[PDB]
């Protein structure tokens, strides 16, 4: 439900709106299905739809030196 | 037979500002037209597919604004992060890199974020990327651009010392590498100082960000106009549906609601038409910005006045609301001397020509120099090539070209 | 009937000044007037430093400078003839006006 | 193992033409719709912005 | 409704003239103020000026 | 009858030398190599 607060309707309030049926996750990944405001969802581990904050790929500290 | 050659240059940090994406906006066209009036909502069925088509059009714009934003910024596979030690040979990026004390925006991205600036079915959707994720991408692009040059565009990023990367950008404008390392102190000071002046240019006045503020203003103007149009009478007895529904019998209330449906729908069509056209402009600006990312940031363009007004060295992106700012680092010449010149020079009855550069003298003894920074060298068989008999070249002049093998008369 | 046309900001005389300036830069100074400061350079030498920019060595220009000049001037002649001979060239501009 | 290498060239001046501006146009929307009729001018206001 | 249609036609046309003007400005910046190495951007051939 | 190097846009045949050519690797790996006699511009000077 875009823009609403979940009171007004598992459940997870997001910056994009009230999301229902998706499990929140604290890991992060490439965006599989986009939702909004950095949130993305995937079908994942017995398996269910999860939702997570997008990772913009993996980080890399480039081994720069003078 | 006269040439002016620059003896000196300035680095410059010409700024360029491009919009990249409108506010993602959608209208429940039935709530806009009818405000939950069941009589109105039913009359709107008689008009058929327009309401569905307008939402398809606005949704096309809305998805496309994330795409536009993704095409500009997502030009990298990995989020590169800068080393802890800022050993960049004097170049002081501390204004353009993330300030971690906060959202990991840089200092200059904060100036840009500071300087910029109902619900009748009207809704604004959030962007897919948060402005913090955009600041991660502009940090990645920048951290690659600092640590690894163009190479992070061409697949795998490779470390290289920043002064060496600059020498291999100087060579990309025909200025020989030694004209960087022999001036490294002075080039560092010029670049650092120029970055300094950008902060004043952005802090002093709002008029620099005019392009982005026009896009914000035009959307707010169009939305305010679209909402005000609901109060427009369109030849009804009133612009409030409850008046019509209470004051009139159903057949007359319907004919009056039809005037309002017509006026409101014609307004909504007008608005969506403006937004499709405006979004086409923003798409063209985003594809341009995406290209300046791909050429100037991820590369070094040899397109004159594409990557800012000078000989181009490199560029840095900085995120801004609905837009992007490029800091195009450009070489520009700045002091020059007149010299007498000749297309070729003649020696031992044959024409000689410079391999690279131009021939010059200040009216006395002949020197070759590269053609973007005066660096007179003794003319030799090795900085030159022969091209047959002396005669046919218009305006050739004489010299004794030096033979570097001449001292070697031992065997 | 309530329709109006406004004049362009730049007069056609100012447009002809700009095209003359652009051209006078292009002639006297190569690319240099785009890259900030316009520097004189002799035109034969500028053309050698445009042949060198298409992988053709400078000597091929100076050893042919008269032949090249004649082909260039002759081609400019064919422009005046071609443009005088037919309106079909300026199709785009007349189409925009129409 | 065969290559063709040019022994000679031509300069060739090719024309290109591009439009740059439409004719700057403006319409008095009220004078166009209503032709100075005061009775019309008052009805046009109902259509709003 | 004819006026809205006319303004719409002119907007869409003005966007084509803008696209053509940016291209003209780019040919000014590369073909006049420089030497574009973009094959068949500045006329059909290797490009001088 | 004669092998020459030339610039690739205008036939300007030059005698092949250490100066207009660079060496790489060994004779065996290149599919298309031919024989030749590359001239050494120091050889007439070594005759001194
Ligand atoms: C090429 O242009 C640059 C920039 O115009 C010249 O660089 C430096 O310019 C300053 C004045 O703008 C020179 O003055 C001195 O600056 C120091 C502080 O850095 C100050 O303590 C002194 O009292 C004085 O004002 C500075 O000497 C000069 N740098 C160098 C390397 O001499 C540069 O000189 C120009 N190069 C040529 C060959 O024209
Ligand atoms: C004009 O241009 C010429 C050549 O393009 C410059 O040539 C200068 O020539 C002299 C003698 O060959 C070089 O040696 C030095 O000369 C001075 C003055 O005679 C003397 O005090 C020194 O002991 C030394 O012999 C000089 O290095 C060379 N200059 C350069 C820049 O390489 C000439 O300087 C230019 N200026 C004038 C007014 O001639
Ligand atoms: C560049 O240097 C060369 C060599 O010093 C100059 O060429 C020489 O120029 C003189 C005239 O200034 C020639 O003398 C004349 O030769 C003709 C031959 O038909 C004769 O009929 C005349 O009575 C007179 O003697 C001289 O032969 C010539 N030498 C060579 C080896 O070419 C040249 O003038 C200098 N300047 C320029 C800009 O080329
Ligand atoms: C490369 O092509 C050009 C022509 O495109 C050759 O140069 C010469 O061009 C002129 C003018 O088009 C030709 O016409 C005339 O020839 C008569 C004599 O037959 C002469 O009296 C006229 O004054 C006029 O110049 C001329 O025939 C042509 N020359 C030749 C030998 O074809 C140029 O030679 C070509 N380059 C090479 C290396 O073949
Ligand atoms: C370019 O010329 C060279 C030198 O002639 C060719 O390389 C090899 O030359 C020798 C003598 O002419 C050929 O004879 C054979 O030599 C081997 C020892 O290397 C020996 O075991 C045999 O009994 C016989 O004497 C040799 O066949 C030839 N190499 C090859 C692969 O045929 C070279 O072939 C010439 N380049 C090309 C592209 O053919
Ligand atoms: C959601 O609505 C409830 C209503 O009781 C309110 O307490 C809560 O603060 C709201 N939360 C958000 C994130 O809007
Ligand atoms: C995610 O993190 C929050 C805050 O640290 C924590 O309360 C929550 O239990 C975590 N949930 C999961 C599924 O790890
Ligand atoms: C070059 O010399 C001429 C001599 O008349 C002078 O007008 C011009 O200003 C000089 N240019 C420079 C850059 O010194
Ligand atoms: C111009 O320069 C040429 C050599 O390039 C010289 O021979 C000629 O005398 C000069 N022009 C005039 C009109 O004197
Ligand atoms: C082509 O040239 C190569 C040169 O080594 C030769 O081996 C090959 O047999 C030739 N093939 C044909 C089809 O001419």
């Amino acid at each position: 439900y875009q823009d609403v607060n979940c009171t007004e309707v598992n459940v997870f309030q997001t910056r994009a709106g009230c999301l229902i049926g998706a499990e929140h996750v604290n890991n992060s990944y490439e965006c599989d299905i986009p939702i909004g405001a950095g949130i993305c969802a995937s079908y994942q581990t017995s398996q269910s739809i999860i939702a997570y904050t997008m990772s913009l790929g993996a980080e890399n500290s480039v081994a720069y030196s003078n | 037979n006269s040439i002016a050659i620059p003896t000196n240059f300035t680095i410059s940090v010409t700024t360029e500002i491009l919009p990249v994406s409108m506010t993602k906006t959608s209208v429940d066209c039935t709530m806009y037209i009818c405000g939950d009036s069941t009589e109105c909502s039913n009359l709107l069925l008689q008009y058929g597919s327009f309401c569905t088509q307008l939402n398809r059009a606005l949704t096309g714009i809305a998805v496309e604004q994330d795409k536009n934003t993704q095409e500009v910024f997502a030009q990298v596979k990995q989020i590169y992060k800068t080393p802890p030690i800022k050993d960049f040979g004097g170049f002081n990026f501390s204004q353009i890199l993330p300030d971690p004390s906060k959202s990991k925006r840089s200092f200059i991205e904060d100036l840009l974020f500071n300087k910029v600036t109902k619900f009748n079915g009207l809704t604004v959707l959030p962007p897919l990327l948060t402005d913090e994720m955009i600041a991660q991408y502009t940090s990645a692009l920048l951290a690659g651009t600092i640590t690894s040059g163009w190479t992070f565009g061409a697949g795998a990023a490779l470390q290289i010392p920043f002064a060496m990367q600059m020498a291999y950008r100087f060579n990309g404008i025909g200025v020989t590498q030694n004209v960087l390392y022999e001036n490294q102190k002075l080039i560092a000071n010029q670049f650092n100082s120029a970055i300094g002046k950008i902060q004043d240019s952005l802090s002093s006045t709002a008029s620099a960000l005019g392009k982005l503020q026009d896009v914000v203003n035009q959307n707010a103007q169009a939305l305010n106009t679209l909402v005000k149009q609901l109060s427009s009478n369109f030849g009804a007895i009133s612009s409030v549906l409850n008046d019509i529904l209470s004051r009139l019998d159903p057949p007359e209330a319907e004919v009056q609601i039809d005037r309002l449906i017509t006026g409101r729908l014609q307004s909504l069509q007008t608005y969506v038409t403006q937004q499709l056209i405006r979004a086409a402009e923003i798409r063209a600006s985003a594809n341009l910005a995406a290209t300046k990312m791909s050429e100037c940031v991820l590369g070094q363009s040899k397109r004159v006045d594409f990557c800012g007004k000078g000989y181009h060295l490199m560029s840095f992106p900085q995120s801004a609301p609905h837009g992007v700012v490029f800091l195009h680092v450009t070489y520009v010449p700045a002091q020059e001397k007149n010299f007498t010149t000749a297309p070729a020079i003649c020696h031992d009855g044959k024409a000689h020509f410079p391999r690279e550069g131009v021939f010059v003298s200040n009216g006395t003894h002949w020197f070759v120099t590269q053609r973007n920074f005066y660096e007179p060298q003794i003319i030799t068989t090795d900085n030159t090539f022969v091209s047959g008999n002396c005669d046919v070249v218009i305006g050739i002049v004489n010299n004794t070209v030096y033979d570097p093998l001449q001292p070697e008369l031992d065997s």
